[PDB]
């Protein structure tokens, strides 16, 4: 029953964990399509001063 | 003082062997319940691998 609710409280923090890092992987994610559009952005400026 | 001894100590013992026969049925119950928290256990553990 101990081993039930370590395991239990485990697969808690594992949920609040995962959730989490989906936040930051979604946030993250947003923010690297952003930055290919800036590596795109850049490439272009980089284009123009060639 | 020593037929008092025999008398007690005899219904003792055979009121001890008698709650030994009734911890066979709830250790059954018992058997049972860890049956269900193994199961549970290997669930769980198997949750935790795919999270």
């Amino acid at each position: 029953e101990e081993e039930v609710k370590a395991l239990q409280k485990q697969k808690n923090l594992h949920i609040r964990r995962r959730n989490k890092l989906q936040m930051v992987e979604s946030g993250n994610r947003q923010m690297c399509l952003k930055s290919k559009d800036k590596e795109e952005e850049t490439g272009r400026a980089f284009q123009e001063v060639l | 003082h020593r037929t008092v001894r025999k008398i007690e100590g005899n219904l003792l013992w055979y009121q001890q062997l008698q709650h030994t026969e009734a911890q066979r049925t709830a250790e059954e119950e018992q058997q049972q319940r860890r049956k269900q928290l193994c199961k549970e256990i290997l669930e769980l553990r198997a949750e935790l691998h795919h999270l």
